[PDB]
């Protein structure tokens, strides 16, 4: 009974996840109006959610709901590969945005002048690059023969110095530089909004407003990102390194690893869903 | 004193003559029913907001205008761009196709309707002339004969001109208000304007007064097409509606509009047998109307912004629509 | 191919006449358009660079297209929509003009004509997110009238000295009190002729300010 | 509105040279210009075509290869290199303008022309007669024929007419069966069967003397007929 | 004085004849329903024959 529920859960989720994305992608493409830059940035991250949502999730499914691999070596390390360089490339995405952003609120005149389409290629292009860097490593090297020792289930690499290189530069590097640049945000949004007496208490009213909406989307935005693929990279930072000690529980380690796939689903919901732009139109098109 | 009485005697005498109304006449007439009118041609290419285009006698090739200042010639059948001419002021209003096809003319938010010469041995379409008589934004240039072009100004006149020579032949002061557009009668000896005052004049290009005037428009009329007969022509008006106006009966036919529609109307043009008429709305859409019965007998969809410009082909084939959006859509 | 010899040499020169006609809007498309309305509109022009005319001048490289409306006594309402999507309205109103009548048997003041033109431009369907870049312009000529005139004529329901700096405030507090959307835009007030450079210095902040907030927008920070 | 070739002259056995026309009076970058050989006492021939902006470049059978267009736009001229030059490419090379769109008259004007001496499917159209001795005021019809109908899908008839008189380049008549080209009085006319045409003069005036040819437009690989040479 | 050349254009009251609307009406609809097998928009015409398709 319980594989049953196990399963119906993750189809869900997976056909939710599918939706999400083919919508984005198809509002963003049959409808030549939400074509800029940042837009063009979020369906190129919605592109990659929905990659990950019909290519390694029903893998992923599959490998949970049986407790065990039952497709072979090779099928696990391609199922892993495709699996962090999806997932290299979304985070890196979410990151590209926020730079986006960044250079658009504090460099207006690049905005107006020097900032075009190609530079949404190249962020993506660049994206693409590390996530294949990220995913390469498995494949020319490493995978001791301790990896994979027991093919009744496959895990991913554990070696010390392609964890520690593949967190790093999957979630600490995004995270710390996804940090500086929404901090860099929130001080100039600071600074713009606080840039006959009745008059001036509204317009107080109204600047406390725009900052607490301001910082909504700010904590909205971090709390989700963190939430999801913190306790993933922590683990998989500490494990490695704990292997004698740390007891690795099934549920909170399952948990924890369906919380980046969780994350991918949630993308397209904070970037499109919620803006202003998307919305409309898909309140035109239904 | 100031002419009192005179006013009431038209009105009674125009009311005198009305005996049956169009509407009752065309009750034994067949319902048109709906057209399935789909876009055949998609144009792209313009960039801003197309305002005006016209189309050519051949019925295949037209002409449009855009605010991001370019003039661009279309070849209906195949869609090929056939020139691309840069207005050197990006704020057309208007613009129109001579009826051998050599030249064309475009009017903005200045008050110059150049004359663009497309057969040039020189290849580039180079500005023939440049009519700059006018006060206010020219609302329409029509050509009537290579050399005679009539056009529609903001300043409440409209001025006759003698392209070759460049000045104003004859000018028709008669409109208080803004003149919005301009239609030629099939044999091009008379013309109607409507103007902002919701009222319509007709123009006689040989003497050049008003022989009739008509104010069934509650608002600014916006365009104005003749009838296929040439006797009659249709009017259209920010009051959300269209009305047709016969020049022999000096009185208003029939109306179309329908409660859906609130917005005003941009445009308007008819078919070869005149049945039909093209109206373009603020709606985004292009509503057709049975001309004998007023019924909407179809919708033309498919455009994202407001339909800015339409038109009929002579051979009665396509029309043509534009919209705010930048795109030209054929339809059959 | 179903294409004969001369089609496709057609299709070649029509995909030439896109290429160009993108990189024309391309080129247009990294430029500010500013609309200008009003009252020293003379004067601004010519510190800061019959139908409507066209100023172009550049400001530490960001490129402005200025259409002064020319003088078009026609029905602006028809036309007015042909700016949408201006970067923000440039609007200019003397100081000094609050005793003037504009003839027509004193049935008006040009500061209550300013006020009207203003909130009817402001509250344009056209402009419900248009930044208006305010100037106050002739400010010599009305420290002098004041002095000799009092402004209470021009607003007999004001209670206050007559010094240039509070008249000055009393005028500004006016002129934007007739934003009814003023969460939506912002008014830059300037008072200008302080030296022939502030005045583009002043229109490159505004514009600067009015990008940096509709950029936050997009991304919902504003 | 003129072309200037250069580049004339003779040429040793399996010699190179370049052939080169300056455009003045016209937008150059807006019309494709075509390259037409002729021999001493010998029929036009087509030699090569490079449309506007030189996406299209198409080549003779014959010449393909050894033979490359080129066009500077900045500088308004137009080049052809040659290389391995033979003994049977002895002919005067013409420069030919052409602008492709709907109403548009294609080869509407010819270069002065430049003489050079050295040492498949294709449509072929044949004139009935390549002589025909006339008087002035009586009218004069020419007929010819094509191994292929001429007549497109798309309702378009790409029959083209020429005329060359004495010492002079050649001049369009007709360009598409129907269409009398500008600058041509209106005596002459065009009509035919989707596979046969004809040239009817309806008066022949003194200026008509010289050799009139066709073209087939429907293919690029032009074949020009035998020329009909009238004579008073 | 405009009410002399007025008086001159409002001379058509007696320069023209007229007809009565309902013979111009006949007419109209007689023309229509000659030319109606003319017009493409009212008769869809087979593709076969349109240049359009
Ligand atoms: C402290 C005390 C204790 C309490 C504290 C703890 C708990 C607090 C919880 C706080 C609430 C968090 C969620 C906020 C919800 C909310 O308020 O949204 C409301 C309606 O919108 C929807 O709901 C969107 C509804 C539809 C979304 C799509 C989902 C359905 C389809 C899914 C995919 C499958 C397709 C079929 C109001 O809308 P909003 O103000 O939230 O919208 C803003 C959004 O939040 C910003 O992110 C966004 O910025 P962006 O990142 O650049 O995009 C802004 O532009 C703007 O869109
Ligand atoms: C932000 C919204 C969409 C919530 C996040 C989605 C949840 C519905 C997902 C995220 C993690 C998922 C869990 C990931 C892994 C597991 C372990 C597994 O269940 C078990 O406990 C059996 C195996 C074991 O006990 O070891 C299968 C279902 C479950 C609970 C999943 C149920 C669905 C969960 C809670
Ligand atoms: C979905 C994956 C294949 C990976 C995939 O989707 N590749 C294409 C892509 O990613 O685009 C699974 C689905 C069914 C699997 C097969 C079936 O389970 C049958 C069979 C089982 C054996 O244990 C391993 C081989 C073999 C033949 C499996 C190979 C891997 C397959 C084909
Ligand atoms: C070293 O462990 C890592 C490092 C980077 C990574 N990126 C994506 C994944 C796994 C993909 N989902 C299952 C979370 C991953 C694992």
């Amino acid at each position: 009974s319980y594989q049953v529920i196990t399963s119906l859960l993750l189809g869900t989720l997976i056909f939710c996840a599918v939706l999400g994305n083919a919508c984005v992608v198809a509002a963003i493409a049959l409808e030549r109006s939400l074509q800029n830059v940042a837009n063009y940035l979020i369906g190129s991250l919605a592109v990659t959610d929905l990659m990950v949502s019909v290519l390694v999730l029903p893998m992923a499914a599959l490998y949970q709901v049986l407790n065990k691999w039952t497709l072979g070596q090779v099928t696990c390390d391609l199922f892993i590969a495709l699996d962090v360089l999806c997932c290299t490339s979304s985070i890196w995405h979410l990151c590209a945005i926020a730079l986006d952003r960044y250079w658009a609120i504090t460099d207006p005149i690049d905005y107006v002048n020097k900032r075009t389409p190609r530079r949404a290629a190249a962020l993506i292009s660049l994206t693409w690059l590390i996530g294949f860097l990220i995913s390469i490593p498995p494949m020319l090297g490493w995978r001791t023969p301790e990896d994979r020792s027991d093919p009744d289930a496959c895990t991913i690499s554990k070696d010390h110095g392609y964890t520690i290189y593949s967190t790093f530069g999957a979630f600490y590097i995004p995270l710390l530089l996804m940090l500086v640049l929404y901090g860099r945000i929130f001080r100039a949004a600071r600074f713009r909004i606080r840039k006959n007496e009745r008059n001036a208490e509204a317009k107080r009213k109204m600047a406390l407003a725009r900052e607490r909406k301001t910082v909504k989307t700010l904590g909205i935005i971090m709390g989700t990102f963190i939430l999801c693929w913190l306790p993933f990279f922590i683990v998989a930072l500490v494990l490695p390194f704990c292997e004698s000690s740390c007891h690795m529980p099934t549920l909170l380690g399952a948990i924890i690893n369906w919380l980046g796939y969780s994350n991918s689903l949630l993308n397209p919901v904070i970037y499109a869903y919620f803006n202003k732009d998307f919305q409309n139109a898909f309140k035109k098109i239904i | 004193q100031e002419a009192e009485q005179l006013k009431n005697q038209i009105r009674d005498a125009r009311k005198a003559c009305a005996d049956a109304t169009l509407s009752q006449i065309t009750n034994n007439i067949d319902p048109v029913g709906r057209i399935q009118m789909r876009t055949r041609r998609t144009l792209r290419g313009h960039l801003a907001k197309i305002y005006a285009m016209h189309w050519g006698t051949d019925s295949r090739l037209l002409v449009s205008a855009s605010q991001d200042g370019k003039l661009i010639i279309w070849d209906s059948y195949t869609t090929n761009k056939v020139h691309a001419i840069p207005l050197r002021s990006s704020w057309v209003m208007t613009c129109a196709y001579a009826p051998s096809g050599n030249y064309v003319a475009c009017g903005g938010l200045d008050n110059i309707c150049s004359i663009y010469n497309l057969k040039t041995r020189e290849g580039n379409v180079r500005v023939s002339r440049e009519l700059a008589g006018h006060t206010g934004y020219l609302s329409c240039c029509r050509f009537l004969d290579d050399n005679q072009i009539v056009t529609s100004s903001g300043d409440t006149t409209c001025a006759l001109w003698d392209i070759e020579t460049g000045q104003q032949t004859t000018t028709f002061t008669g409109h208080t208000g803004d003149v919005m557009s301009l239609s030629l009668a099939p044999d091009t000896r008379l013309f109607v304007s409507g103007a902002c005052d919701a009222s319509a004049k007709l123009w006689d290009v040989r003497e050049g007064m008003c022989r009739q005037t008509f104010t069934g428009h509650e608002s600014d009329i916006n365009a104005i097409c003749f009838f296929p007969n040439g006797n009659a022509f249709a009017t259209g008006s920010d009051d959300a509606t269209c009305r047709l106006f016969d020049l022999r009966a000096d009185q208003e036919l029939m109306t179309y509009s329908h409660d859906n529609i609130i917005c005003g109307i941009t445009s308007v043009s008819f078919s070869k047998s005149g049945r039909l008429l093209l109206a373009g709305y603020d709606d985004f859409n292009c509503n057709v109307w049975d001309a004998l019965k007023a019924d909407r007998a179809g919708v033309l969809a498919g455009h994202d912004n407001r339909v800015s410009c339409l038109g009929v082909t002579d051979d009665g084939m396509a029309v043509a629509t534009g919209s705010w959006d930048s795109f030209l859509k054929i339809w059959n | 191919c179903t294409l004969s010899a001369e089609d496709k040499a057609a299709v070649e020169r029509s995909k030439m006449i896109d290429r160009n006609l993108r990189e024309d809007g391309e080129k247009a498309a990294r430029e500010v358009k500013l609309l200008l309305l009003g009252s020293g509109k003379n004067t601004i022009v010519k510190q800061m660079k019959t139908g409507i005319v066209e100023t172009h001048f550049t400001f530490k490289d960001l490129h402005f297209k200025m259409f002064d409306v020319g003088a078009q006594r026609s029905e602006r309402k028809k036309w007015i929509h042909c700016f949408e999507g201006v970067t923000a309205i440039i609007f200019c109103v003397a100081l000094s003009d609050y005793d003037l009548v504009l003839a027509d048997e004193a049935e008006m003041n040009r500061m209550h004509a300013s006020m009207k033109l203003f909130d009817s431009i402001c509250n344009n369907k056209w402009f419900t997110d248009t930044s208006i870049i305010l100037f106050l312009n002739k400010k010599d000529l009305f420290e002098e009238k004041i002095k000799k005139s009092p402004l209470t004529i021009c607003y007999p329901e004001y209670a206050g000295s007559n010094t240039y700096e509070e008249a000055a405030a009393y005028i500004q507090c006016q002129f934007e009190d007739l934003n009814k959307r003023k969460d939506t835009k912002e008014i830059y007030t300037h008072f200008t002729c302080s030296t022939d450079t502030k005045n583009v210095q002043f229109v490159f902040d505004a514009v600067t300010d009015v990008i940096i907030k509709n950029n936050l927008k997009d991304c919902g920070l504003f | 509105v003129q072309l200037v070739e250069s580049g004339g002259g003779l040429v040793q056995p399996g010699g190179s040279r370049k052939l080169s026309c300056s455009a003045s009076g016209f937008a150059f970058s807006s019309f494709g210009m075509h390259w037409v050989r002729q021999a001493p006492e010998k029929g036009l021939e087509w030699v090569a075509y490079i449309s506007s902006g030189s996406g299209t470049i198409y080549y003779a059978d014959t010449v393909k290869g050894r033979f490359t267009i080129s066009r500077d736009d900045p500088k308004n001229t137009l080049f052809l290199q040659m290389t391995s030059l033979r003994s049977e490419d002895t002919a005067m090379y013409y420069c030919v303008r052409s602008i492709y769109y709907y109403g548009s008259s294609p080869f509407d004007f010819w270069g002065q022309g430049t003489t050079l001496t050295v040492s498949s499917a294709d449509i072929v159209m044949t004139q009935a007669t390549s002589s025909v001795p006339v008087t002035p005021g009586e009218s004069v019809s020419i007929s010819c024929r094509s191994s292929k109908s001429l007549l497109h899908s798309n309702g378009n008839t790409y029959l083209y007419w020429f005329l060359q008189r004495p010492g002079q380049s050649p001049q369009l008549l007709i360009y598409r069966m129907s269409n009398l080209a500008s600058g041509v009085p209106d005596r002459f006319s065009g009509s035919g069967s989707g596979t046969a045409f004809t040239l009817t003069i309806s008066r022949l005036e003194a200026e008509d003397v010289g050799v009139y040819y066709c073209m087939q437009h429907l293919e690029y690989p032009l074949t020009f007929g035998a020329g009909t040479k009238l004579e008073l | 004085a405009q009410a002399r050349k007025l008086v001159e254009q409002l001379k058509m009251e007696a320069n023209i004849d007229r007809i009565k609307v309902s013979k111009a009406a006949a007419d109209l609809m007689a023309y229509c329903e000659a030319h109606a097998k003319e017009d493409p928009l009212l008769t869809p015409v087979p593709a076969s024959e349109n240049p359009f398709r």
